[PDB]
RNA sequence: CGUCAAAACUUGUGGGCUCAUUCUCGAUACGUGAAAAGGGUGUUGGUGGAUAGGGACAGUUGGACGGUGGCCAUGGAAGUCGGCAUCCGCUAAGGAGUGUGUAACAACUCACCAACCGAAUCCACCGGCCCCGAAAAUGGAUGACGCUUAAGCCCCAUGUG
């Protein structure tokens, strides 16, 4: 993949600045958010409510971004929770192998929208895992898995007219569908 | 056709339940509650299910009724009687008004003007909130199937979306089936009526036990 | 966009294909049958030039996946009226009425259905072939055979629709002319 | 198990029973008179009545008819004198002296020799069949 | 009794059907879903009445 | 920001689903027929079970026999209109018998398994998009066209690599 829609920041943050909480006890995620004003809110959402804690009572040190381990692809694995269809959280297992965690997370939000129709919010996307086994579950990563895996393709575009040559006016010469 | 239970889909107005206000008060028909056997210590029927109202809804009587007698009747008509205690574990109660205009005092067309037009008793319903168990349903695991397809007749009586629903919990009673079993067998578990209780680790004065 | 692909061919052995375009040109004993597929185009690949040739996929939707065998065998079946086609058999069956049926060759004449009523004609379309036999118990018989068993069938098929009857029960219809054996002319190689 | 042809009914008390199966003298294999002739009248001595369904036996070579282990049939099998039956509608039955030979006889009797387990099979078996004419004889 | 043998033939015809409630459809004996759209395969299907 | 109609006919740099003989797939918020129930092996993606290579699953193939009615009602069912029934043997397995029905026997069948078989398959759930469900009066209107490797629906992007 690798238009690399959404970010990835690694929140880490703490509880009541109050010696109420002499001592507060940390917390940490990374977490894809297109934005750290995402980010954040997200992470403080979760302590809001799973932890029940209110962002403006305590105090996030810091959202910094987290990158990725390098050029190749690992296999993952993606978890996810939806909540919509008006009828709350569930839950499902989808398989993506990439080079990107974070555009394993972006694919699903598509994928989710196209494909369960869903919608973002509504998702919390639990966890995605590079996938250490010939497998690797999923029929098509594992489809696509082979060892001298190669194809065959054929039957689509390039832009017919154009400001990189040329609209209307074309063709100047003879027809098919050119391969 | 009757003034029809689709038609009464929203609430509007208050709660209206029986009241001393009510003295208009109809009857309709739904009377037993609990069917299978009503003494069946929790024991009896190890196995819950619930049939369960997916939200907010309102619902008659007519349908109420209904499904009640047809789930006794396939049940037991397939299962037996006790073999399952099959509990209407909703009572419902709440008051309809009726217009059923034009009361005969002049000549036809504006009637009324509307002349305290205000609702005399229709019938009743619950107006339903909050995914209520309906029916509950209280079995022997084999028996399971059996209640299952009673709950099929009996979906189809309600109008409405109502959903089906098999508890960890014992027949109407407490937690994971093994673990309540288990829990007999700890001890924590005890027996009351069909109806059954459970043990305080506040502890007080004094069921104390052996010897003399 | 999800990949199937298009493309061509499975074989066997004795008998020429086309290999190219979007038909099949079949050629063995019984001479030559060829068709022209539409859209069905599929992950060919010659095995060998002469002696193997699959189609079986990489790949495409659910909907693909089926198709490709419903190829093969139509082809393999075009093979097959090449090399030992196709005899069908068919017998007029009535009791409480006579049933007639002669092969004028070049058509088919269909007499006496309940008395007869209208007379069943079917013009013999090409390389489905007529016989009415009737020697060697040959019986209330029609055979027709040549080597495309879908002609052979259609205008068979055909015929069992050419003898229907409505109106006043099935429960006392039964007589008509029926498929009675639907096969190739012979083995064959 | 080992099944055979419809005889149908007894037809007669005396020689020949059956509506046609024993009329002809001599069969088609040309097989001997034992079993077959004066000693089905003296079996009608020892019983009579109920469904004589029958089964016809080739096994050795000499002419055999013997009676089906029917139900009803092979019970009243064990009476020894006619009381009058009254035709059988609806599975008719009379006393004759003779009942509980289930449990403390054939059970008994058959535990160390039987299809399966002493108490399991045989004993259980029996039982059934003429459990309601019970009556602690001695 | 144009023979036995058409009889069982025609028995083939003549009765072994199932059929689509709601489009009244000629259906197999393997039939789930009926063939008609409209009916959307509706699944009621009832046997061909034995004739009497 | 398709064309009517200004603006990528979005491609470099982009993703799915969705195909719709409907009076006809659908498609701008508000909006308002959001058809309803209620369905559909349309497609599309779960979850729970599985069985599964010591063989699963299909398809086959062979057998489905024997100790033995183990049985009772019963006009007549020895397994078999009906009803209480039921163990051993042989085994790979075969029911004291799955049906079909000679009034009943028979026969006919396979449930039961081996052998074949050789890989997934099998069940239930799941919920998604998609369709049936789906009838009135003037010709008719997703604005119109049309669009469907969309100009739908949904998705992201206008982005390196």
């Amino acid at each position: 993949m690798v238009r690399p829609h959404l970010r990835h920041y690694c929140v880490v943050g703490r509880e009541t600045p109050s010696e109420k909480n002499p001592q507060p006890t940390v917390y940490k995620f990374e977490v894809f958010a297109p934005n750290f004003v995402v980010a954040k809110s997200r992470f403080w959402r979760m302590m809001r409510e799973k932890n029940k804690v209110k962002s403006t009572h305590g105090d996030v040190l810091s959202c910094k971004v987290v990158k990725d381990r390098k050029l190749a692809a690992r296999n993952y694995s993606v978890d996810i929770a939806y909540y919509s269809q008006r009828c709350g959280y569930t839950h499902m297992v989808k398989e993506f192998r990439d080079v990107c965690k974070a555009g394993a997370v972006s694919q699903a939000y598509n994928d989710l929208a196209s494909r369960h129709r869903a919608r973002y919010h509504n998702i919390e996307v639990l966890g995605v895992k590079s996938i250490p086994n010939h497998e690797v579950r999923r029929l098509n990563v594992a489809q696509f898995h082979p060892h001298n895996l190669s194809f065959p393709l054929l039957q689509r575009r390039v832009k017919a007219p154009r400001k990189d040559r040329v609209i209307f006016v074309k063709k100047n010469s003879k027809r098919a569908v050119v391969a | 056709a009757r003034r029809p239970a689709r038609c009464y889909r929203f609430c509007k107005n208050k709660p209206y339940p029986k009241s001393r206000f009510c003295r208009g008060v109809p009857d309709p028909r739904i009377r037993t509650f609990d069917i299978g056997k009503r003494r069946a210590p929790v024991d009896e029927f190890p196995v819950c299910v619930h049939v369960v109202s997916r939200e907010l809804e309102q619902i008659s009587s007519e349908a109420l009724e209904a499904a009640r007698i047809q789930a006794n009747k396939y049940m037991v008509k397939r299962a037996n009687k006790e073999c399952f205690h099959m509990r209407i574990r909703a009572h419902p109660f709440h008051v309809l008004r009726i217009n059923k205009m034009l009361s005969c005092a002049g000549a036809d067309r504006l009637q009324t003007g509307m002349r305290q037009s205000y609702g005399k008793p229709n019938g009743t319903c619950a107006r339903v909130r909050i995914g209520q168990i309906l029916l509950s349903m209280r079995t022997k695991d084999t028996y399971v199937p059996q209640a299952l397809e009673s709950l099929r007749r009996a979906k189809m009586k309600f109008p409405g979306r109502q959903i089906i629903v098999i508890s960890k919990y014992w027949g109407f009673t407490n937690i994971l089936r093994n673990e309540y079993e288990e829990l007999r067998d700890a001890g924590k578990l005890q027996q009351r009526g069909l109806h059954v209780k459970l043990i305080t680790p506040k502890g007080k004065i004094t069921p104390y036990n052996i010897m003399a | 966009m999800k990949i199937k692909s298009h493309d061509q061919i499975t074989f066997p052995e004795d008998v020429t294909v086309s290999v190219k375009d979007r038909i099949v040109t079949v050629k063995g004993k019984r001479g030559t049958l060829t068709k022209d597929l539409r859209h069905l185009q599929l992950d060919f690949r010659v095995n060998k030039k002469l002696r193997t040739f699959t189609a079986v996929r990489w790949f495409g939707n659910k909907i693909n996946n089926s198709t490709i065998n419903t190829a093969l065998s139509h082809v393999r079946n075009m093979i097959t009226g090449v090399t030992k086609g196709f005899r069908f058999k068919v017998r007029f069956a009535y009791a409480h009425f006579p049933i007639s049926v002669t092969v004028e060759n070049q058509l088919v004449e269909i007499r006496n259905f309940l008395g007869e009523k209208r007379v069943r004609r079917q013009v013999v379309a090409d390389d489905v072939k007529v016989y009415r036999t009737d020697a060697a118990l040959v019986k209330d018989e029609l055979v027709l055979e040549g080597n495309d068993l879908e002609q052979v069938s259609r205008e068979a098929a055909v015929m069992h629709q050419l003898c229907l009857v409505k109106k006043k029960d099935i429960r006392k219809f039964l007589d008509g002319i029926y498929v009675q054996t639907k096969t190739n002319i012979e083995v064959d190689e | 198990p080992n099944q055979e042809i419809t005889v149908v009914v007894r037809a007669v008390g005396g020689e020949v029973p059956a509506t046609a199966s024993l009329a002809p003298k001599v069969g088609p294999l040309g097989l001997n008179a034992k079993k077959i002739g004066e000693d089905i009248a003296k079996s009608t001595k020892d019983w009579k009545g109920l469904k004589v369904t029958c089964q016809l036996r080739v096994k050795n070579r000499v002419a055999t008819v013997v009676v089906t282990p029917s139900v009803a049939s092979r019970l009243i099998r064990a009476l020894k004198e006619p009381p009058r039956d009254r035709k059988k509608v609806k599975n008719i039955k009379h006393d004759g002296n003779i009942a509980f030979s289930e449990i403390l006889k054939i059970a008994k009797e058959s535990a160390p020799n039987s299809m399966g387990a002493s108490m399991k099979s045989v004993v259980m078996e029996v039982l059934g069949t003429a459990v309601s004419i019970g009556c602690t004889i001695d | 009794v144009m023979e036995p043998t058409l009889e069982a033939l025609a028995k083939k015809y003549n009765w072994e059907k199932k059929v689509c409630r709601r489009c009244y459809a000629r259906l197999p004996v393997r039939a789930t879903n009926c063939r008609k759209k409209g009916c959307g395969h509706c699944s009621n299907l009832r046997m061909k009445k034995k004739l009497r």
